[PDB]
């Protein structure tokens, strides 16, 4: 019988003794109710708003099958503090979400709960993606195998460069910055995130000039080469327009910011990317915006399993070490979830749910972000093969120029492969392997020299 | 300050916006005509005396534009007379058919004059 | 003369006797620093990395000039309350940003910033965008004036519903509840933020039956109809084909969620609208995930400005009264940054910077979640004509049904305009008007009784 | 329980969903756009008073929306018994026709403010 | 032309076999007085003012009101493209709602040349 | 070829269409005659500000130079010379159309003489 | 209030207390009046006839507002001797110009004005283009910089040629000369202006041949040669 009035949400959405079926997308809330809401009410409401309920009651709900459709808080966890803050386990049917459509996902389970004057704060911390869901999407256009088969590059993590200063330089003056770094060891050099067209350097002359010294240094040093041209835009023909022209220049890597330029653009370049053979790097420029606080928000791993299904060849996933924010054990947590099928449930490193990829490519993580030649050893401890190291300061700001701040960071590297291949450990030996390599090494020397005692701890 | 009304004033292009012609105005018409070189002739429409978009709505296309021809254009008449004697066997055989007095010229292939000179009591 | 190695950021990035110029893009910054971090420090490292610089000396900024092209913090404002919090005041040059690209003006003043180990957390509140570069985007595809003039809407805000549950109900049964809403004299029906294409409901069938309802209804009570269609899809090209079967139903309105969906893919459709002559109602499903906190994010404001720039003819502005977020003098602060040609700088109401928008049209705010008929009043009040008004749950929670929920609506709606018309004062005079239309209308009086005592308080 | 006519519940937008208006509700409609700075103005129609669509069918496209203007803005009225007097004139005139008073905002150019001030008996 | 205080070319004879390479009018006076069904008398037309300033539907409005007096055409000034007071889609429709209502009121062809 | 007329040489367009020439730029109904009789009827006679310029708005306004227009054509084509007995013509249409009449009152006299 | 008929242009626009904006395009106009017509209103004709006004007052004016979009006569500096001439200066809003169009902008500023019976003669020395509408447009597709930077040419004025004479020779001639001119030092060489498809010589057979002789002149000196097309 329909009855007109509003009822609390722990009536529906409020099922304790709910069995998650492994179709269901599951979610891990953080939620800080306001004073005075149960945490099974602020649990319901969550559910309800994020998937079939409203305010009040609706007569329409008997057309259709609530019991089908309905997210479900199934959970509440109490967490330490107070507060009053706990876990909410919200499990959503496959039914409720659009096939390959990263977008829908987040724009039902996201969507509007966070705004909820019922509470005072909300994060989620993770998604469990159900296999049946992962199945329909593409994920990346070639992932970590293919990559490194395309490239011919193995047993050493990968090397980049971001040119800089991140604006200002001409189009002449990046490409002969990115012959310099490449020429000297480098696999890659890129744009900086928000190099896109501007006055004083238009994309289409960078992508020439680019393509002029990524073909100059290869011929050079006899590796394969790359410079991720950026095709991130205003609008989706401008994005394309420029992915288009780096197809025709025959180059390897294209790259997108996909959290400024957004998932629906970011899925149609993962699919141009996989039907024309471009690598696709992906910055993730934004996401502190929305990842930093522990209370409020989204955690990156959330973000980073978005990334892999939208589509992407590379991430950008932290140094640990570096200028920017990232825990260690939470960042080997979200590595794994980037590039393993499956990975088990671990608390200890924020992973609150089972991840099964069955299959998916994996994505490369990017260790980027006021790093040097002495983070080395940590960053091949942390990461391992399967990972970009960039640096941008950390080459361009070698005393002796682009090719020698690339053979430093190259060397330093190499030195760390051929000691952990040797048996020695990165993390108690890792300044002395450094130290030892500078004495055949004139350019990790003076890198050595200008970057000694430069850390980043707060 | 008047009002122009949005009905009840249909119109018939070339001198409809003046009072109504005179047995002697629309001889006028028809002599200028002749004067002129051009040949006269009559046409009628029962069904649909406006302009109307039915068959198709692209540009310069428009449905009742033709008029049925009555009889043929009256070449060689050098007799205004003669061309108001036809207008008035029209009248006759159809007393509620729209009529007009159209002249063509030759050279030029357009037509040159084109006036209302009949129409039924209510439209 | 080039020297490698760290310098201060605030030997080049703190500028305190700078003058803005009028082409500059400002920001006002609410930073909180690491302990032990000056201000003049953390404010120029903001600069920085938002613009030019990075970690280290790069030789590379003698090729060009950083003076033209430098992220400047000019002034920094102690704040009240939180220690050692600070307004950080930034100057871009033009220059730095690409024509018509949101995209590329979040991803340099907001791309990496906020990630920054020397922070603790950051804020943008607001953002001066600078009249040279408002003319490089299209804006709305038709703005408040074309809107009305199009829809024959005039004198009083207009009025919607979203269909309910949010998802579950078939294609069919969604055009039956759409008919029955619009006969009723609502203005506008809508797909929820989530309803894409589902195994539930295909998009295809939703736009063929909502375009039978809206045919239907607009020809019964002789008054313009529409049904907002969403367009927001996985990818571009399944956006364009939902945007392309709403422009062949001869359909007026179609919606998009711009912060899910992304901005590239927003200025990809609000371009098409333009072109199609569509008008694009916009969702902000996900604001809350950026904009609810005080310390951390970005204020709504900012994003209100993007959809503005990028184009939407209406957006999701909040209720204050309603179930979601949102205070009074802020949230008319930001509708006049949506609706007016110039706004001044009006710290009361959190504006930061006199806004100049040189003729780009302006963009309906729409009221939208947990309101009914005794908050039309005070919605009338805050939002005056220039408005759409949105019941979900406020129509199809009727005791009657649609039609008799949609006219409860509207006759609440037309009583309050009709009252203010003739000098009466909303906000004191409010449950009176609303008692006295009860008298002669009995789908109001049904409506009263059962939202009497529903009130969102926290 | 009771269910909305589908018949004989035709609308005209701002204001018919309340009960008729008065003359003394009429005349405060036009005092606030007066007060309002905003320029009155008469419109009105007699065939076709719902919006429809025979022309064009493409997205924002829809006959019937403009009506016939009577006389013109009302520029430099400051008394809204001048108006008042208008809707009596035009009532006169055409007592079978619709009619609107409109308030235009010369700034914004937009109208803000409609609503009907006559309809005929039958519709 | 340095050797030169001023240049004025007056008039150019278009040889006939030059003149054959062209299309010329799309249409032309016959075909155009044809296809409005427009004979015996000047055409009349009506430039909208002001030449900048008004909205796409006060544009309509203008245009209707014109049409239905007797003009056969209305025009948009020449000034008229699309502009932040007026986008020209907006124009063009609200002028086609204008043609098509004043024609069907005079049962006269209209046009407004957009 | 005619000097008197500026034409240095004789051109032959060889059937490629003609072009209507159209009138327009401050002109009114007291200068319908001289139009009609300058160009004839392959014209188009265009009145921005003599119609949008009318007392009684652009409907009244598109009828005063709808009918100064066709009151010249009759007057034409029933032997009247429009270069002498052009004010006569008007001033006896203002008689019966209160349009024309409001128009004329107006515009008599507005000249453009340099 | 609506009042029908002519008044003069000086009085709606003629604004000598105006303060031009930052946003106006600024028109300096050397007007040569006719005898009898003070150069306020002429200047005032120009402002009026050149973007809202026109010879006779329209109802129209008032449902929208003048104020913000006519073109006004801000300034009138008068020319040393006398045949009335004078530079009127002529302020128009950024609304009343179509974003990225030249053309939108010269029909407005230039397109009836000249033609006026009120004046003897009408010159546009220049125009103030503000920066708010400068970023509206492309500009050119490449600037100083990135030429000399794509032809790596630097430190010195470049060396161009055009082929002669303007018109008659063939294809394979052209070709011939062009290969002759670029290979002796200029960097370029071009068709002359009236060179486009014609009998003598069709375009797409110049193109053809033209590339060649480019072709052929840079692999034998060295440096990076053009040819305008
Ligand atoms: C927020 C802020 C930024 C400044 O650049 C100067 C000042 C501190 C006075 C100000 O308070 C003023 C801003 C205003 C009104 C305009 C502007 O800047 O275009
Ligand atoms: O421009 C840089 C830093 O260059 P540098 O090598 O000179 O420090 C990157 O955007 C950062 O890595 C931040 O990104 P994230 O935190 O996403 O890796
Ligand atoms: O689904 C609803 C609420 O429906 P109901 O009308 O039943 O409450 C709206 O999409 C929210 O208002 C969005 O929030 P916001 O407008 O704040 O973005
Ligand atoms: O806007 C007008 C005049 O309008 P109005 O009818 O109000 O004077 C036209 O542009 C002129 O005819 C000038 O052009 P030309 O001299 O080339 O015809």
């Amino acid at each position: 019988g329909f009855k007109a009035g509003v009822k609390d949400y722990k009536l529906t959405y409020y099922t304790p003794d709910y069995q998650t079926k492994d179709t269901d997308i599951l979610a891990a809330f953080r939620v800080t109710p306001q004073p005075g809401v149960p945490p099974e009410e602020a649990g319901a409401a969550v559910a309800a708003e994020s998937s079939t309920g409203t305010w009040t009651t609706v007569w329409t709900d008997g057309l259709t099958s609530l019991d089908r459709y309905k997210g479900r808080c199934y959970e509440i966890e109490p967490v330490p503090g107070e507060d009053n803050q706990f876990i909410a386990y919200v499990a959503y049917p496959l039914d409720l979400f659009e096939e390959g459509s990263v977008t829908n996902m987040f724009t039902s389970i996201v969507g509007n709960v966070f705004g909820f004057k019922a509470l005072r704060a909300l994060r989620l911390e993770d998604l469990r993606i159900p296999y049946a869901y992962v199945k329909t999407f593409q994920g990346p256009p070639h992932g970590i195998q293919v990559e490194r088969d395309k490239l011919n590059k193995y047993g050493r993590p990968l090397l980049g460069c971001t040119i800089k200063p991140k604006l200002g330089l001409s189009a002449k003056n990046y490409g002969r910055a990115v012959y310099e770094c490449l020429r000297g060891g480098l696999d890659f050099t890129k744009d900086d995130e928000n190099v896109n067209s501007q006055p004083f350097m238009r994309w289409r002359d960078r992508f020439l000039f680019c393509a002029e010294a990524i073909y100059k240094s290869q011929a050079e040093t006899g590796e394969i080469k790359g410079h991720y041209l950026n095709a991130t835009a205003g609008t989706c023909e401008e994005m394309l327009k420029r992915a288009v022209f780096a197809r025709e220049l025959g180059v390897p890597i294209v790259m997108h910011d996909y959290l400024t330029g957004g998932f629906t653009a970011n899925t149609t370049l993962s699919h141009y990317c996989r039907d024309n053979g471009l690598l696709l790097h992906i910055h993730r420029a934004m996401h502190a915006v929305i990842d930093r606080q522990k209370n409020h928000g989204m955690h990156f791993r959330v973000l980073a399993k978005a990334l892999r299904l939208s589509g992407g060849d590379h991430i950008h996933a932290g140094t640990v070490v570096g200028k920017l924010e990232g825990e260690r054990e939470i960042t080997l947590g979200f590595v794994d979830l980037l590039r393993d099928d499956y990975i088990k449930k671990d608390r200890s490193r924020g992973i609150y749910f089972t991840q099964d990829w069955v299959s998916l490519p994996g994505v490369i993580p990017v260790a980027s972000g006021g790093i040097h030649v002495w983070h080395m050893p940590a960053l091949t401890e942390i990461f391992g093969d399967d990972s970009v190291l960039q640096f941008g300061g950390g080459t361009l700001g070698h005393p002796w120029g682009n090719a020698p701040g690339a053979v430093a960071n190259r060397v330093a590297l190499e030195a760390c492969v051929q000691a952990r291949n040797e048996g020695r450990d990165l993390a108690r030996e890792g300044n002395a392997i450094i130290r030892e390599a500078c004495k055949w090494s004139p350019e990790l020397a003076a890198a050595c020299e200008v970057w000694k005692e430069i850390k980043f701890e707060f | 300050m008047q009002v122009w009304p949005p009905i009840g004033k249909k119109k018939f292009e070339t001198l409809s916006y003046l009072p109504p012609l005179t047995r002697d105005q629309l001889l006028k018409e028809v002599e200028y005509l002749l004067r002129k070189g051009w040949v006269p002739c009559l046409e009628f429409e029962l069904k649909k005396g406006f302009v109307y978009r039915e068959h198709n709505k692209s540009p310069g296309y428009y449905d009742g534009r033709y008029w049925t021809m009555w009889k043929l254009p009256m070449f060689g008449t050098t007799d205004a007379s003669q061309v108001l004697k036809e207008l008035d066997e029209v009248k006759k055989a159809y007393p509620r058919a729209f009529v007009r007095i159209i002249g063509f010229d030759n050279v030029r292939q357009v037509q040159c004059i084109s006036f209302i000179a009949h129409t039924p009591a209510g439209y």
